[PDB]
């Protein structure tokens, strides 16, 4: 009845250190459609931050993009954490350049 | 363009 | 060369927080151009590409009206349907929507789709011959009993052969710059040691419009489909798509590995190893 969501966090453009660029998470295969996403600095909530209109797949799983600029450095930590009704507690992706 | 109103039937 | 239009409606009832929310957005391929939420302070039809912004007001008032009527008209189906499956009247239920048509590479009407799910599972669909219906159980009987009675197929023919092609076509030419171009992806290997004897190459596809593609990693040519990791495709956020595939491979054979692509957009499939 219900379908947990795939989580994916990476960046719009290379992570390049100083430069600016898009922080998206990407939440999808999700059912039902109420979802919450918060995109974090450091464990910190991020203020300001857009998602995709609600539309689903072929096998009628959600999906929706959350985004917001940001400038990746060496210290800066970001993640995505998101809670569902699949899920018992908030789970957190943390962002790695390399996925 | 989506599909007309036409009769509204309901489900 | 192929393309589509479709048109995707969430109903979600909500007890005891007012009445169902009701979600529509237009697409063609993978562009959404429209957008319509019950729940917006003032509930009106929104432009969501650039080339569908020179519509007229007559366009826009049209379709604001076609979905506030579909706004009740799907709250009344979701009471329906609650009924149907003897539910409650305190649980939350969706009702999902799809429909659009699919040109060829000639312009003309491959096929056309109309189908509906409820809680995420297929209840009735219009067969592809536009004229007969199949219900997933004894509830979709009685919606089929309903639509027959009221000609619904017929409705829906009309409109997939007619107006759905007549639109998508004036779309694909208004927005031919962007809709009627494929950007190929870039792409790129990577190699990430996991261990003394073992490394991970992984694929890249950047980059590319539209979403469909394939990634795949053979080993002495042969496709390594069970132990290739390949994540689902996902939004650049510019309209574009990004993917990969990833292998674990013994130290020291990373060159017996090949990864392969193919997207419209390239000149021709691509054939890429690692390069130290």
């Amino acid at each position: 009845i219900q379908r947990t969501p795939k989580i994916q966090v990476y960046s719009r453009h290379p992570a390049e250190n100083g430069k600016s660029n898009f922080l998206n998470c990407y939440v999808s295969g999700f059912h039902p459609s109420d979802i919450e996403v918060d995109l974090l600095k450091n464990g910190e909530r991020i203020e300001k931050v857009e998602h995709s209109d609600l539309s689903f797949s072929k096998d009628w799983s959600f999906y929706l993009l959350y985004y917001t600029e940001f400038t990746p450095t060496e210290k800066d930590e970001y993640a995505c954490r998101v809670n569902h009704v699949t899920l018992s507690q908030p789970k957190i992706v943390k962002w790695d350049r390399d996925m | 363009e989506p599909l007309p109103q036409g009769q509204l039937t309901a489900y | 060369g192929s393309h589509s239009m479709r048109y995707f409606y969430t109903a979600m009832s909500r007890p005891g927080r007012g009445e169902p929310r009701f979600i529509a957005v237009g697409y063609v391929d993978d562009t959404q151009f429209v957008r319509f939420d019950s729940d917006a302070a003032s509930p009106r039809t929104e432009p969501r590409a650039p080339w569908i912004e020179q519509e007229g007001p007559e366009y826009w008032d049209r379709n604001t009206q076609i979905f506030k009527t579909n706004t009740q008209t799907y709250r009344e189906s979701l009471r329906n349907l609650r009924g149907y499956y003897n539910q409650s009247e305190a649980g939350s239920h969706i009702i999902q929507r799809m429909y659009g048509c699919d040109l060829g590479p000639d312009g003309r009407l491959l096929r056309g789709h109309d189908q509906s799910a409820y809680d995420g599972k297929d209840y009735i669909a219009l067969n592809e011959d536009l004229s007969s219906w199949t219900a997933a159980d004894t509830a979709a009987q009685i919606t089929q009993r309903k639509w027959e009675a009221a000609r619904v197929a017929e409705q829906l023919r009309a409109y997939l052969e007619g107006l759905c092609v007549e639109w998508l076509r004036r779309y694909l030419e208004n927005g031919k710059e962007t809709l009627q171009r494929a950007d190929p992806p870039k792409t790129h290997v990577t190699h990430h040691p996991v261990s003394d004897h073992e490394a991970t190459l992984r694929c890249w596809a950047l980059g590319f419009y539209p979403a469909e593609i394939t990634l795949t990693w053979q080993r002495d040519g042969e496709d390594q489909t069970q132990d290739t990791e390949l994540v689902e495709t996902r939004p650049a956020g510019d309209r574009t798509f990004q993917k990969w595939a990833a292998v674990v491979v013994p130290s020291g054979e990373e060159q017996r590995y090949t990864c392969h692509v193919q997207h419209e957009g390239l000149p021709k499939p691509l054939t890429l190893r690692w390069e130290p």
